């Protein structure tokens, strides 16, 4: 089990940025 | 070079892919899973469409008092039946 | 030769002239103060201390004589109002004559130092070179600051042997010089506090005289000062300019917001004072608490204070000045007079109805009148062809009770609407504005002007400290970088840990 | 008295001398209607 | 040899991200600042706060969403989630505008922290520190604007808002309110930033259309060698050239590449202190002989009182919105208005 | 006349107006895009008054 | 106008009118000159971060450069090698060409797009417009800071030239 | 005294435009 | 370089220019003061901000009498 | 006695006490794994 | 098999592309309906 500065900086980053994308894109569906 | 490996190796890699087209698909649809089931609603405390106002109010619930600001909004909320 | 901004670069390691410079530097600091102060005195007018106080009339340097118990002139008059006082030798003019004084010694003690600037003393006695020994002067520096300040707290604020400080109530009617014991409860850590001003002094000064004692006796580590470089006179001047930078916010806050030490008498209300309409809520409470002892409304009101109320006024508000705008707050709204009285507005049908008051934030601001419920019943309309709540159609009249108008009513709208706009300003008063031509123009008071030279000036320094900071730790590189600066140290691949040739 | 071993020349070359007045007419140039307000 | 100096070492080594001792500071506080306002403008409201919608899940787009500054009735609390607003109720704590204080603070002590790298890389590699310096500029502006100027209104309700349009809003505030255009601290923060610009421009377009012919291609962007000793422009060639064209041409590098940080740097360091003024509502807003005059003649007419009309139409028409908290009801006939519109 | 409704406005610093104030103002707006060089105006009175300075510089 | 103040009030109307703010060529022009002003500190700073020694304590660094000399004054990697580990290594250019054109290229081009921003919106082509945008279940407006500049720019509409209109639409 | 103000300042700018640009230290190359 | 009375007197309080303490030295104790004081610069921080609140402790001008 | 503020007060202080602690222990035991060679 | 240049870069970098226009185009879909549409 082995990370490194680079991998850790990366994923802080990408992780979240995924999983917000796919929320926002559920958001174009909601109807008032 | 600064002793990592290029990144040009790793997202041309099939290990990379074979690893993330798992990963980011799971991801995607768990942000997704997290809109349409309607929890960051109640994560963040952020109004759904019919929950702005009470059928008949037409105030906005703005917190006017600094330390009972949180019941003030509990109360808020209570008023929409 | 030396470009002009650094030609006093020459002083880095010459300690006499330095010596001589910091001198001269004082000379002209007490000397300011003492100038200051006489002009003041050849201005300030201490014929009302209600509503003609030292912060409506530009003062800067008297309030801070007050605040430590400066409060009479040789002339014979206090600021609190009183006559017949002797002050001894420390009236106003007094202190001023002593700073001029001081001013005079410090600049002949430059002299001598410029001239003299070789002493043995500030040779090293091994290597003949200038040296100053950094560390033992800030452990003997900061004794004598810690047994000035616990001097200070212990016999002067205490009046033990002193005069104390300035104490008011907490709506600045009856301020005065008191002494003040130390507060040793967690209520001294309250900024409202004046014994924990006390306490403070003498807990800190304590410490104070402990840590230098500490510092005189014991040496730095090696790591210590080769990391802050304590053998260069530069590092101090980077950690003094940031404690200092530190310290001028500071005061810009308690200035800003008031504390013990920032007294309203002295320095004039607070812009919160207004956005929360305190004076307001005492006056009502005064007020109703008369009525309730059976006092009719004319008498209810002529028991408020002229001084009372005239905190209630937005001309005295510290936040509705401009940076152009100069001098005394007397020049704008003019110098004030009297309380006309409290004004009530009423309707035709004998509602009683308010002026929403200006907020801060506005130059200019509308004239309008609800009921208590808020309700919208009156107002000067800006276009007049659909207007429905014109004090013509409502028939306003206004009534005053207190002041010079008690008792008075008023119906023709002209009169009633001139006093709604003087409302939207608060309490409304009489005032002079021919005396020094005012031109009806809000200025700030010092609490403002005090506020925002602080705060800019603790800006500056900021960039100060960093200036001399990254000056003090690149000393070996602010001419240039090592001509031969290998590509191994720059480059990547070459070294492990950065910097380090040897990885 | 021995001369102190401190001191050195000062210098304001031309361009420095135009770029200075320069700043200070436009700063004035600047300032000074809100000098006059 | 002792955890202190092998920390050090570690810290210091020459990986693709470099971390430094300020490395600990400035990389929570800065992803903490990014993360918030990516949280705060995906998921969070701002309706018992300004009664607004602010985020993408209640459908405002890019230049619509922030994170909102808390109610005016909060004054200056830190607003910790611990505190005694939130009481460590993480909802309520975002509806009460927590993470405004939360992304103002941890990004001012990522700046701190950026900064802090800027000098320990600088100090590694062996340059002078001016880059640090420099961005003490960027520093001063972020602290006189988002902390010291609410700090001396009301409260942090009165800051600039985290978003596009919300800080579109507070240009037009600052306009209508302090009439910061005339202001001269902004005046000199316009000509630092806009010469800064010019400075960028013709920098770069001369040093591009001065070059030597150092190879064969028409695209002369390989013919160059980091550690080339020759100039790769002709500094003889690009001072005639402005001489002749302007009257006057840099002839020093090293002072043409100071300057180039002075102007910008400078600018916003003035624009900054403006803005302090504007804490306490010194305003440069009025020029007084301008108010005698029109006061007296209803015929005196500059674009300086058409502005001031300007700024009277602003504060009546954007208040009740803006300042929720006044509860302000202006009727109709007291909106100012000219002719028809 | 700036918008053409004979409303002068002053621009000059002898009109009244510090470096901040002051301006070259506009050609009126009974011109419009119409071109109005010195030779049209009857008279220099005419010619300032509708901002033909305006158009020249 | 040609002036100070003149500028100002041209710059409300066009904010009234056009709602500039709102308009993706004047926010470019924004990032053009924000930028510009950005990349100029840095490359000055940067530069002068890596002068090579050529003068003592008492004198300016900057004699240390001649008119006409044939070497560079600066070192140029000692400049990149601080960039790229401020940020990493890739973001930094050690192409002095390429840095210049990218100096060159970042404000003009914004530019470019703020001048096209001032001449589309004189054909009436305006910012984005999100005026009550967002809307409840039931049809209540909820508004965003979007809503707050319409009503800023209403008090400057209504404001401005305040005898000139006869008619309610201001259509030029 | 006010415009004669204004005008001397860029008066004195405008004279400086001049020295500044036909009475420049001359560039010399090395 | 001149001597004095009044320098033969200060002589020794600047004489040891450059003298360290081995090592670390106290900077272990100076952390813990220095943690001390960030703690109590918190402390009357939030009391001043409201964000501490203390009985007894009335942080307004209604403090005392 | 203790005020809900200064429990807070406390919890806060906690957390960053505890947060600081782990990113250094942390730190440390890593440049004790990964340590430079010479 | 961590093996770098298995996958050409041109085509990773076209799938990535159309796969962040989709993504934007569906926000931009998103202006004109559901929430923020003004309907
Ligand atoms: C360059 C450096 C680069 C790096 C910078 C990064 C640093 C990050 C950390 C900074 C943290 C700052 C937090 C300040 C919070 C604050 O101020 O919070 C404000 C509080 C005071 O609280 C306020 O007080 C006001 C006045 O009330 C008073 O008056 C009222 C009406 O009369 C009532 O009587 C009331 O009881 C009484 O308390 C109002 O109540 C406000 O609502 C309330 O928020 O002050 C206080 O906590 C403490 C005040 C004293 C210390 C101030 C130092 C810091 C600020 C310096 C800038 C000054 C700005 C002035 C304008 C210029
Ligand atoms: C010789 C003794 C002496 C005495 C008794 C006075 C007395 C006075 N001075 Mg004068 N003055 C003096 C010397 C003196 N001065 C000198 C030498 C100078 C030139 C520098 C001045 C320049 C001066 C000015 C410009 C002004 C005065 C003013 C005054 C009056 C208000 C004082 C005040 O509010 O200070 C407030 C003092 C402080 C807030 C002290 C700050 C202490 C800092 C925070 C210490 C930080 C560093 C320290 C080492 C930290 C560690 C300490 C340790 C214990 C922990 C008061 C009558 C004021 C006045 O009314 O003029 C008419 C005023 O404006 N003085
Ligand atoms: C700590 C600083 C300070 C503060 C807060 C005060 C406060 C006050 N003074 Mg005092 N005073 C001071 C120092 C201070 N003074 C000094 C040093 C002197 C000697 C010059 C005086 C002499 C003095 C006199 C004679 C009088 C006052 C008066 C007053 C009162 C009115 C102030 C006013 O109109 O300001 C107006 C403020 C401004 C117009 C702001 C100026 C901003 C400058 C010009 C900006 C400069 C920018 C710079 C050039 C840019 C460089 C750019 C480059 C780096 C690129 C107010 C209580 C008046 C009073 O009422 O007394 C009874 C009064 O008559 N003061
Ligand atoms: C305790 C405060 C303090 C002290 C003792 C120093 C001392 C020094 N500074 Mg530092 N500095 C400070 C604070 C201080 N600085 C602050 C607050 C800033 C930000 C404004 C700076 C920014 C700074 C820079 C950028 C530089 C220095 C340099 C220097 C060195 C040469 C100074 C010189 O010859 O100027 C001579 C100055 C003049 C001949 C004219 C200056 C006129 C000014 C601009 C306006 C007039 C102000 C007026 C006279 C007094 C107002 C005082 C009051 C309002 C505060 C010297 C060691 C220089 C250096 O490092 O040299 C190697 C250098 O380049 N300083
Ligand atoms: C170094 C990185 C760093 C820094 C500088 C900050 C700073 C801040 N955070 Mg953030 N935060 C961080 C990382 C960081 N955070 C991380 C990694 C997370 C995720 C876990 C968070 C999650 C977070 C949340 C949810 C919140 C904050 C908040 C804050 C603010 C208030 C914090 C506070 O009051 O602490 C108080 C505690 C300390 C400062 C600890 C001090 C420990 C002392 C020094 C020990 C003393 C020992 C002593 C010397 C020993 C003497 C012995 C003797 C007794 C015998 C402050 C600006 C708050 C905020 O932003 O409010 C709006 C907030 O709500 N942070
Ligand atoms: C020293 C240099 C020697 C020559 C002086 C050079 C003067 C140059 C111009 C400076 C004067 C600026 C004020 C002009 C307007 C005026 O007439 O004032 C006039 C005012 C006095 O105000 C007068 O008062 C009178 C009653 O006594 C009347 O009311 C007058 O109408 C009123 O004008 O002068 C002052 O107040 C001087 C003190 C100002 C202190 C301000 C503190 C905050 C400033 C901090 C700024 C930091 C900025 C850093 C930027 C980097
Ligand atoms: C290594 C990996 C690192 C990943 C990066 C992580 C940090 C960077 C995060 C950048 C965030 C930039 C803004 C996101 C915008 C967004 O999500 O829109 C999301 C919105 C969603 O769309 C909205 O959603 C609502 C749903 O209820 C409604 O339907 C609205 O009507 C609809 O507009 O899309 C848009 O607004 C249109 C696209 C605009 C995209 C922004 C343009 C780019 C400007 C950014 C400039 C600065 C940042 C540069 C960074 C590089
Ligand atoms: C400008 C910004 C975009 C530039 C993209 C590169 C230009 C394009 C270019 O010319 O080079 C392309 C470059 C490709 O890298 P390589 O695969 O060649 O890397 C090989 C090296 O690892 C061998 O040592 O792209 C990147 O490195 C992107 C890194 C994004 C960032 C990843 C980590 C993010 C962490 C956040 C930042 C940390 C440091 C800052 C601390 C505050
Ligand atoms: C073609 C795109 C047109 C707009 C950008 C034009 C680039 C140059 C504009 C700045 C000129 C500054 C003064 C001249 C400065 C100067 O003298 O430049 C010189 C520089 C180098 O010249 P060379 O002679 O080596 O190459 C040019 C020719 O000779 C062909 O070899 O020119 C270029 O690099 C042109 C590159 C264009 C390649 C296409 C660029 C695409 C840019 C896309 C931007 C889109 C952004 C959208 C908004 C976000
Ligand atoms: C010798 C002698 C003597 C005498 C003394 C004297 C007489 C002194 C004086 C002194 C003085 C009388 C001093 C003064 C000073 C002053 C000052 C030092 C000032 C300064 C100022 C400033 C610095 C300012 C600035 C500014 C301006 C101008 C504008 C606005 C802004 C500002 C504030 C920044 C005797 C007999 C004692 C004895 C012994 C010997
Ligand atoms: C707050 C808080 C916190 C934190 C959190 C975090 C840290 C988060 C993060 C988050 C994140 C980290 C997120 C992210 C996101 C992202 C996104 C959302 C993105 C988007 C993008 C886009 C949309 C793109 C666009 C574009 C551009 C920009 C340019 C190019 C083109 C395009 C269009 C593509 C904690 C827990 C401590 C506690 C509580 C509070
Ligand atoms: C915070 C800085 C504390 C330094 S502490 C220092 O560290 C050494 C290990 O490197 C120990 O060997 C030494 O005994 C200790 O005093
Ligand atoms: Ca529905
Ligand atoms: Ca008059
Ligand atoms: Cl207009
Ligand atoms: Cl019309
Ligand atoms: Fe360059
Ligand atoms: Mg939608």
């Amino acid at each position: 089990p082995i990370f490194t500065v680079r991998w850790v900086a990366v994923h802080t980053l990408a992780v979240p940025t995924i999983f917000f994308l796919g929320a926002i894109a559920a958001m174009q569906f909601i109807q008032r | 070079t600064t002793g990592e490996r290029p990144f040009s190796d790793i997202i041309t890699s099939v290990r990379y892919w074979v690893i993330h087209s798992i990963t980011i698909p799971a991801l995607f649809i768990a942000g997704w899973l997290f809109v349409s089931t309607g929890l960051a609603y109640d994560v963040f405390g952020t109004p759904r469409p019919d929950s702005y106002y009470a059928q008949e109010q037409r105030s906005i619930p703005l917190v006017t008092d600094r330390f009972e600001a949180k019941q003030q909004v509990e109360t808020f909320l209570e008023q929409l039946k | 030769g030396l470009p002009w901004y650094r030609v006093h670069t020459v002083l880095i390691n010459d300690p006499g002239r330095l010596i001589a410079a910091h001198l001269m530097h004082t000379a002209l600091v007490a000397g300011w103060a003492g100038s200051m102060a006489l002009y003041e005195l050849a201005t300030f007018d201490p014929s009302d201390p209600v509503l003609n106080p030292m912060w409506r009339q530009g003062m800067f340097v008297l309030p801070f004589m007050a605040r430590l118990g400066v409060t009479g002139s040789w002339s014979g008059w206090s600021i609190t109002g009183e006559t017949g006082i002797d002050p001894g030798f420390w009236s106003f003019e007094g202190v001023a004559l002593a700073h001029i004084v001081l001013s005079g010694l410090l600049f002949l003690a430059a002299c001598w130092h410029w001239v003299y600037w070789d002493l043995e003393l500030f040779r090293d006695p091994r290597t003949g070179e200038p040296a100053l020994d950094l560390p033992k002067m800030f452990g003997i520096h900061l004794f004598l600051a810690g047994l000035l300040c616990f001097g200070f707290g212990a016999f002067h604020l205490t009046g033990l042997f002193g005069p104390g400080m300035w104490v008011s109530d907490p709506y600045g009617l009856t301020g005065s010089v008191q002494p003040v014991a130390p507060e040793w409860g967690p209520d001294g850590f309250n900024p409202y506090n004046p014994g924990g001003v006390v306490a403070h002094h003498i807990a800190a000064g304590i410490v104070g005289i402990i840590a230098g004692l500490f510092h005189i006796l014991v040496r730095p580590p090696q790591r210590l000062y080769k990391a802050l470089r304590m053998g260069n006179i530069e590092t101090v001047l980077s950690s003094s300019i940031a404690a200092v930078f530190f310290a001028a916010f500071v005061v810009a806050g308690t200035m800003w917001y008031g504390s013990a030490t920032t007294p309203i008498e002295l320095f004039g209300p607070t812009r919160y004072q207004w956005d929360s309409s305190y004076f307001q809520q005492e006056i009502n409470r005064r007020v109703q608490a008369s009525l309730a002892s059976g006092a009719t409304l004319e008498e209810a009101w002529s028991a408020i204070p002229e001084k009372l109320a005239f905190y209630d006024y937005i001309g005295n508000n510290p936040a509705k000045g401009g940076l152009f705008r100069t001098g005394p707050m007397n020049k704008g709204d003019g110098i004030a007079q009297a309380w006309k009285g409290h004004a009530v507005f009423r309707n035709k049908e004998g509602e009683e109805l308010f002026v929403r008051r200006m907020p801060a934030f506005f130059e200019s601001f509308p004239v309008i009148l609800t009921d208590k419920n808020g309700v919208v019943k009156a107002d000067i309309p800006f276009r007049r062809a659909e207007s429905k709540y014109s004090f013509e159609q409502q028939g306003v009249t206004v009534s005053f009770y207190g002041g010079e108008l008690n008792g008075q009513t008023f119906t023709d709208p002209p009169t009633v609407k001139s006093y709604a706009r003087k409302a939207i300003f608060g309490e409304i008063f009489e005032f002079d504005t021919e005396t020094l031509n005012s031109d009806g123009i809000f200025r700030t008071s010092p609490r403002g002007w005090f506020t925002f030279a602080h705060a800019v000036f603790a800006l500056l320094f900021f960039f100060g400290h960093i200036w001399h900071g990254a000056r003090t730790l690149f000393r070996d590189v602010f001419s240039g970088i090592d001509p031969e600066l290998s590509p191994e140290q720059v480059e990547w691949g070459f070294y492990q840990k950065v910097g380090d040739v040897t990885t | 008295m021995e001369p102190n071993p401190n001191r050195q020349p000062v210098e304001l070359n031309r361009t420095s001398l135009y770029l200075g007045l320069l700043l200070i007419l436009v700063l004035a140039l600047l300032f000074s209607s809100y000098f006059f307000n | 040899r002792g955890w202190f100096d092998i920390l050090d070492d570690w810290l210091k080594r020459d990986r693709f991200v470099f971390v430094g001792w300020s490395g600990i500071l400035l990389f929570p506080c800065a992803y903490l600042a990014l993360g918030g306002w990516l949280t705060g403008t995906t998921f969070v409201t701002s309706w018992y706060t300004h009664g607004l919608a602010s985020s993408y899940l209640e459908g405002c787009n890019f230049l619509t969403v922030a994170v909102s500054t808390p109610a005016n009735s909060m004054g200056h609390s830190l607003l910790l989630l611990w505190g005694p607003e939130a009481q460590g109720d993480f909802t309520r704590w975002c509806q009460l505008g927590g993470l405004w204080t939360f992304i103002a603070l941890h990004g001012a002590f990522g700046l701190i922290g950026f900064m802090l790298r800027q000098f320990e890389i600088a100090r590694l590699v062996g340059v002078r520190p001016y880059n640090a310096i420099a961005f003490s500029a960027p520093i001063a502006v972020f602290v006189s604007v988002f902390l010291i100027y609410p700090l001396g209104q009301s409260s942090w309700f009165f800051a600039p808002s985290f978003g596009v349009a919300a800080i579109f809003r507070f240009l037009l505030f600052f306009q209508g309110f302090h009439n910061w255009t005339l202001n001269p601290f902004h005046m000199m923060g316009v000509a630092g930033v806009l010469g800064g610009a010019l400075l960028c421009a013709i920098h770069g377009a001369t040093v591009e259309n001065t070059l030597f012919q150092d190879g064969e291609g028409a695209s002369t962007f390989r013919a160059f060698n980091p550690t080339q000793a020759e100039e790769t422009y002709s500094m003889v060639t690009a001072n005639r050239f402005w001489s002749q064209i302007f009257g006057i041409a840099f002839s020093n590098k090293r002072w043409l590449h100071f300057f180039m940080l002075f102007v910008p740097v400078t600018g916003l360091w003035m624009s900054a202190i403006g803005v302090v003024g504007l804490a306490l509502n010194l305003r440069s807003y009025d020029f007084i002989s301008q108010e005698i005059r029109a006061a007296e003649d209803p015929e005196f007419e500059t674009f300086y009182t058409k502005n001031l009309l300007l700024n009277e139409g602003i504060r009546a028409w954007m208040a009740p919105q803006d300042q929720p908290h006044e509860n302000f009801v202006f009727p109709e006939e007291v909106l100012p208005r000219g002719n028809a519109l | 006349d700036i918008d053409g409704i004979r409303e002068p406005v002053s621009g000059s610093l002898l009109y009244g107006n510090n470096i901040i104030t002051g301006a070259v103002v506009p050609s009126s707006n009974a011109i419009g895009l119409h071109f109005y060089p010195i030779w049209e105006a009857a008279s220099l009175d005419e010619w300032l008054y509708n901002g033909g300075p305006y158009q020249l510089i | 106008p040609l002036g100070i103040s003149g500028t100002f009030n041209f710059m409300i109307v066009f904010q009234a009118e056009h709602n500039i703010l709102m308009h993706p060529f004047h926010q470019l022009g924004v990032a053009g000159v924000f930028g510009g002003a950005l990349f100029c500190a840095m490359h000055g700073s940067l530069v002068t971060s890596s002068l090579i020694r050529e003068t003592t304590e008492t004198e300016s660094a900057n004699y240390g450069y001649k008119f006409g000399q044939e070497e560079e004054t600066y070192n140029i990697v000692a400049a990149h090698g601080y960039f790229g580990r401020l940020i990493f290594q890739y973001a930094s250019f050690n192409n002095s060409r390429s840095l210049h054109f990218f100096l060159a290229a970042w404000p003009v081009v914004g530019v470019w797009f703020a001048a096209l921003g001032i001449s589309t919106m004189a054909f009436n082509l305006n910012g984005f417009n999100f005026n009550h945008s967002v809307i409840d279940a039931k049809g209540n407006v909820i508004n965003t800071w979007a809503d707050i500049i319409n009503r800023a720019n209403l008090g400057m509409e209504v404001m401005h030239e305040r005898n000139a209109h006869n008619f309610p639409l201001d259509l030029a | 005294m006010e415009t004669i103000t204004y005008v001397f300042i860029f008066a004195c700018i405008i004279a400086l435009f001049f020295f500044a640009i036909f009475f420049r230290e001359p560039p010399r190359i090395t | 370089a001149r001597r004095t009375w009044l320098g033969d007197i200060l002589r020794p309080l600047n004489s040891e220019y450059g003298k360290v303490a081995p090592g670390w030295g106290t900077t272990p104790l100076m952390a813990v003061f220095m943690g001390l004081f960030l703690v109590f610069l918190l402390i009357i921080l939030e009391i001043y901000n409201s964000t501490l609140i203390l009985d007894g402790v009335n942080v307004s001008w209604k403090a005392l009498g | 006695t203790i005020t809900p503020s200064l429990k807070g007060f406390f919890i806060g202080l906690l957390s960053g006490a505890v947060v600081l602690g782990l990113t250094f222990a942390v730190l440390i035991a890593i440049s004790q794994i990964d340590k430079v060679q010479r | 098999m961590s093996e770098g240049g298995r996958i050409p870069l041109w085509i990773v970098a076209t799938v990535a592309g159309m796969g962040v226009i989709v993504i934007v185009g569906l926000f931009f879909y998103g202006a004109y309906a559901g929430l923020g549409s003004s309907l």
